[PDB]
This record gives C-alpha cells, sequence and structure tokens, in this order.
C-alpha cells in the first residue's frame, strides 16, 4: 500500500501563480525520485521535471523553466511545485509520480492528480 | 527535440494477443533509454505496468510483459480481458529529459 496524495483542483483567473503539493506515505520518502508530470488531451503527456528529495537537486524540461519550481519538504514527506504566471495554457492536470533512480526503473506508483482550470 | 511515436490506437478482441510499440525519432530504442509502459484507466487514472524495458510492476496480471522488438520498445498482451481496456503510453528517457509518447488506446473487445 504505497500512496501519493494530490489536492483535486484548482480553479484560478489568469497571471496567478499556485503552489502544488503531493504527499508520499507506506515507504521511504528519501529513497525515490519525484517527477512532475501534465496532462491534456491531445496525446497530453509532458514531462516537467524531478526532484531529488535528497539533493534538493532537480532537472527541470527546458520548456518550463521560467515557469516551475520544485521544492520539497523532507519532514511532512511532501513534494512540491509552483508555476509562477498562468498565462493560461495550464489547464490541464498536474500529476505527481513515483520513481526509482535507484532502482527497477518504473514510474510506479502515480499520484490522483491537482486538476488546474484558469 | 525528440518525438516518441506510438499507434494511436489498437482493437483487439478477448483471448487473442495484442502487442503496441514506442518509435524514437533518434534511432533505435534499446535497453538505454528506459522505456516504461504506463497504464491509464477510464478517469484519468494511471499504474505503471513494465519499466527497465521487461520488469512488470508488482500485481499486474502475467499476460502483460515488455521487450524490444527491433529498433522499438513493445508492449505484449496475452489473453486480453476486458479489464485491458485503457491509454498505454510509453516513456523514454534521452539524455536531459523523459519524452512521453502520445499514448495507445487499447480496445479490449472489439
Ligand atoms: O543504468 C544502469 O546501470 C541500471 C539502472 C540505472 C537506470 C538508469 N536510469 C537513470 O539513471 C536515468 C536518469 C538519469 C538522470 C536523471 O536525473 C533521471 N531522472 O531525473 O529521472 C533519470
Amino acid at each position: 500500500q504505497v500512496q501519493l496524495q494530490q489536492p483535486g483542483a484548482e480553479l484560478v483567473k489568469p497571471g496567478a501563480s499556485v503552489k502544488l503539493s503531493c504527499k508520499a506515505s507506506g515507504y521511504t520518502f528519501t529513497s525515490y525520485w519525484m517527477h512532475w508530470v501534465k496532462q491534456r488531451p491531445g496525446r497530453g503527456l509532458e514531462w516537467i521535471g524531478r526532484i531529488d528529495p535528497n539533493s534538493g537537486g532537480t532537472k527541470y524540461n527546458e520548456k518550463f523553466k521560467s515557469k516551475a519550481t520544485l521544492t520539497v519538504d523532507k519532514p511532512s514527506s511532501t513534494a512540491y511545485m509552483q508555476l509562477s504566471s498562468l498565462t493560461s495554457e495550464d489547464s490541464a492536470v498536474y500529476y505527481c509520480a513515483r520513481y526509482d533512480y535507484y532502482g527497477s526503473s518504473y514510474f510506479d506508483y502515480w499520484g490522483q492528480g491537482t486538476t488546474v482550470t484558469v | 527535440q525528440a518525438v516518441v511515436t506510438q499507434e494511436s490506437a489498437l482493437t483487439t478482441s478477448p483471448g487473442e494477443t495484442v502487442t503496441l510499440t514506442c518509435r524514437s525519432s533518434t534511432g533505435a530504442v534499446t535497453t538505454s533509454n528506459y522505456a516504461n509502459w504506463v497504464q491509464e484507466k477510464p478517469d484519468h487514472l494511471f499504474t505503471g505496468l513494465i519499466g527497465g524495458t521487461n520488469n512488470r510492476a508488482p500485481g499486474v496480471p502475467a499476460r502483460f510483459s515488455g521487450s524490444l522488438i527491433g529498433n522499438k520498445a513493445a508492449l505484449t498482451i496475452t489473453g486480453a480481458q476486458t479489464e485491458d481496456e485503457a491509454i498505454y503510453f510509453c516513456a523514454l528517457w534521452y539524455s536531459n529529459h523523459w519524452v512521453f509518447g502520445g499514448g495507445t488506446k487499447l480496445t479490449v473487445l472489439e
């Protein structure tokens, strides 16, 4: 019973930043990587970026650089992702998912996703 | 930069076998690209099936298996059951980023 908890939604007027959270439980947090993914019909899965709990270090999709800000909270076992100026593209689902940097190389557990409707 | 291509949709029938593939704009796909198959079930639900080209996610019904078929990453379903209707994504790790394929709708029982 591994689990990644993400709040359901966000409803905001254009050009309005939002901090997104993702809680992990049932396993050892800092031992796995955290990746944020975006969905929106057309195919929809675009990789926003990764964060290494330990390090605080990230690797972002260069497309989302002047946009998204990744951070974590080690004690609460919570991953974050900020979005600056929701220009309004952004009306999409934002997922948090588990990734085995030290492992079997799969995105096994996924979060339910935080929907963002601008 | 790179583009990951999968079949848009495959139609199958119960008790039959079906294969889905994942292609790269780079060149052949090999064990090095780190082919992962993600399963999306109706109403935005995801679960990894394979990872590391051929490593099944725990719980996933044995009828599923990854491998490489030539220059492409692949997913095989044996005796496709109705519970396999879903959208199958593949993803590839190219140097400094992951790129997801467009996704394959797998219409089990067509
Ligand atoms: O390579 C082997 O020898 C076997 C297991 C290692 C699997 C390779 N996976 C990776 O390390 C890919 C890899 C690299 C850097 C990086 O930042 C990320 N990421 O953010 O998810 C993945």
